[PDB]
RNA sequence: GGUGACCACGGGUGACGGGGAAUCAGGGUUCGAUUCCGGAGAGGGAGCCUGAGAAACGGCUACCACAUCCAAGGAAGGCAGCAGGCGCGCAAAUUACCCACUCCCGACCCGGGGAGGUAGUGACGAAAAAUAACAAUACAGGACUCUUUCGAGGCCCUGUAAUUGGAAUGAGUCCACUUUAAAUCCUUCCGCGAGGAUCCAUUGGAGGGCAAGUCUGGUGCCAGCAGCCGCGGUAAUUCCAGCUCCAAU
């Protein structure tokens, strides 16, 4: 009987036509263009978008002025603006459909490390984020693919507790300092 | 110097004879805090002596900037040795329990049925 | 019919060779950088009638 | 043509019912035979004892000797030929040695050459040919 | 008299019934022994006490079917509770710790609970995600600018190397703390802990379907390859090898 959770479900879908070339030759760009961990990491975002677009498309079959459409719609749109994809109150649904992967990539943390100077080359970003150098707001974030809420864009910054940012120069500079004090001095 | 213990969600539990709230320990690069210090620093806080404060919970989260948890305060040690569970009194040298250890109990108590009611043999025991 | 003597004739007499060693190949995500880089942005020269990514000169 | 009517849900169901005992792929699956016939009693692989090593002559267009094993399965006592895949591996397997034999991929069809051999050897004395023919795990003794 | 091709009656099931699952343009198709609900059985049947409440199996009564000790007169046997073993088997965990959580029974705040929780085993499976980054060189290049071109200024670049170079970090290890019940695990952190020859990514492939070499060795209708199409008979794009590449990783 036990306590425990289950409800574990995949975050992704693998492609059917297993190596088209054309599909590979897109999905590689995406990996370089933005320094992605792996191929899957695309078809994560690929799977997540296809949800949205099918959620949206689910609504486009309904008649207008119907309690669901209006509610689920706003909720859904807000959720996109909230993370900074639809803009300004573009917020009327049909539009959702016209939208591509590039977007839920551009709002990953990794990208918005060098987009806001901070890093210096896209892979620094993914290193720097893993290396527990950068923080958001107050939490120190470990994860590259944390989609950044639009609000929480200006609060990405070098952690208070890291070498660049301040305090405790890392062990490499601490050792090559102690080589000058202990070894040389 | 840098700890700053701020509390949340204080309740005056008339009927368990207590004050109880979420401890929110800030702490910078220095690592966790022990429950002894936190008791003594929460003692002068509400002015009840360290003696009558029981703390568990304490869960830190990334960066090491902050650690939440639950602590709480009875109006006399006499009540604390009454409302409080064993583990929290035994946490610091005030009340301990036997070390028979579970399968010694079970092996014994499944005997003493074998014997009838001659106390001498039940006292025979293991 | 058939002689089962000839099981493992060929692996048997093929002269073995050393597998060498140079470069601990870069892996994970850096591999994929090296990959794109070396057939997208970098070289992308004047076309020479299709490529040959593992072909000869 | 078709029956098409509106209180015809049965003539239809019962039509599309029997006109499956004319499907081939279901009359394997739903009849009985298969479970009764395949030495592999509905089971992915099976263990059996190597009772001798037999070369099989491949089907005309490709001349060669295929190097298989007569097996007797434990669960049934049903006999088998299993082609020991990959070069010089028959050399490994000795008589009376316990092998884990799996299918070929055609599920009943014999594969390509190897006329009438559904099964392929995988393991040998708890080893796995893949480890032996790579030279990773040696023969046990 | 009642039922019947609106298919009864008969037979079968790799059938405990639902709630759901993976699949899926819409429609289905198979699976649901699977923690939630409902049913049944404690080797098999029958009968039993007792009980509100049971035809109760951690009761007993035989029988049948199993099986233990023996002083040979007799006696005690029921894991489809938890652990464990044997057999079966393609095919599945530790004689672990505990009532601290949720709950229950009791005369009961107080005992007990293999119900249950906690550890261990655990590529059943799902999530996140390291396996390096960067400056300057040496270069290897290619959009501005400059040059008829050759050349050069350089904002752009990128390839390999020298690793030139220090910076950054974690896998480890381990002061310390939390955790918890006591741990453990996690989260916190003192201290140590990266120049590859390391702290070392593998599995299949490389004719096509199908992304990837008529590169180089060896065999020569053998060995062997090949899910299908096929290759192998003396330059194999096909076998065994070497180097290179590709897919996922
Ligand atoms: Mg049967
Ligand atoms: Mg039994
Ligand atoms: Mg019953
Ligand atoms: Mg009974
Ligand atoms: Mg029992
Ligand atoms: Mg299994
Ligand atoms: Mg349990
Ligand atoms: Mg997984
Ligand atoms: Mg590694
Ligand atoms: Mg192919």
């Amino acid at each position: 009987p036990v306590a425990r959770s289950w409800v574990c479900r995949k975050t992704y879908v693998t492609p059917r036509r297993p190596f088209e070339k054309s599909r590979l030759d897109q999905e590689l760009k995406l990996i370089g263009e933005y320094g992605l961990r792996n191929k899957r990491e695309v078809w994560r975002v690929k799977f997540t978008l296809a949800k949205i677009r099918k959620a949206a498309r689910e609504l486009l079959t309904l008649d207008e002025k119907d309690p669901r459409r209006l509610f689920e719609g706003n909720a859904l749109l807000r959720r996109l603006v909230r993370i900074g994809v639809l803009d300004e109150g573009k917020m009327k649904l049909d539009y959702i459909l016209g939208l591509k992967i590039e977007d839920f990539l551009e709002r990953r943390l990794q990208t918005q490390v060098f987009k806001l100077g901070l890093a210096k080359s896209i892979h620094h970003a993914r290193v720097l984020i893993r290396q527990r150098h950068i923080r958001v707001r107050k939490q120190v974030v470990n994860i590259p693919s944390f989609i950044v809420r639009l609000d929480s864009q200006k609060h990405i910054d070098f952690s208070l507790r890291s070498p660049y940012g301040g305090g405790r120069p890392g062990r490499v500079k601490r050792k090559n300092a102690k080589k000058g004090q202990g070894g040389a001095g | 110097d840098t700890v700053t213990i701020r509390t949340r969600k204080f309740m005056t539990n008339r009927l368990l004879q207590r004050k109880q709230m979420v401890i929110d320990v800030l702490h910078p690069g220095k690592a966790t805090v022990p429950k002894t210090e936190i008791r003594e620093k929460l003692a002068k806080m509400y002015k009840t002596t360290p003696d009558v404060i029981f703390v568990f919970g304490f869960r830190t989260h990334f960066g090491g900037g902050k650690t939440t948890g639950f602590g709480m305060i009875y109006d006399s040690l006499d009540y604390a040795k009454k409302n409080e569970p064993k583990h929290r009194l035994a946490r610091h040298g005030l009340y301990e329990k036997k070390k028979t250890s579970r399968k010694q109990r079970k092996e014994r108590k499944n005997r003493m049925k074998k014997v009838r009611g001659t106390a001498k043999a039940n006292v025979g025991a293991g | 019919h058939g002689s089962l003597a000839r099981a493992g004739k060929v692996r048997g007499q093929t002269p073995k060779v050393a597998k060498q060693e140079k470069k601990k190949k870069k892996t994970g995500r850096a591999k994929r950088r090296m990959q794109y880089n070396r057939r997208f942005v970098n070289v992308v020269p004047t076309f020479g009638k299709k490529k040959g990514p593992n072909a000869n000169s | 043509g078709k029956c098409r009517g509106l209180r015809t849900a049965r003539k239809l169901r019962s039509h599309r019912r029997d006109h499956k005992w004319h499907d081939k792929q279901y009359k394997k699956a739903h009849l009985g035979t298969a479970l009764k016939a395949n030495p592999f009693g509905g089971a992915s692989h099976a263990k059996g004892i190597v009772l001798e090593k037999v070369g099989v002559e491949a089907k005309q267009p490709n001349s060669a000797i295929r190097k298989c094993v007569r097996v007797q399965l434990i669960k049934n006592g049903k006999k088998i030929t299993a082609f020991v895949p990959n070069d010089g591996c028959l050399n490994f397997i000795e008589e009376n040695d316990e092998v884990l034999v799996a299918g070929f991929g055609r599920k009943g069809h014999a594969v390509g050459d190897i006329p009438g051999v559904r099964f392929k050897v995988v393991k040998v004395a708890n080893v796995s040919l893949l480890a032996l023919y790579k030279g990773k795990k040696e023969r046990p003794r």
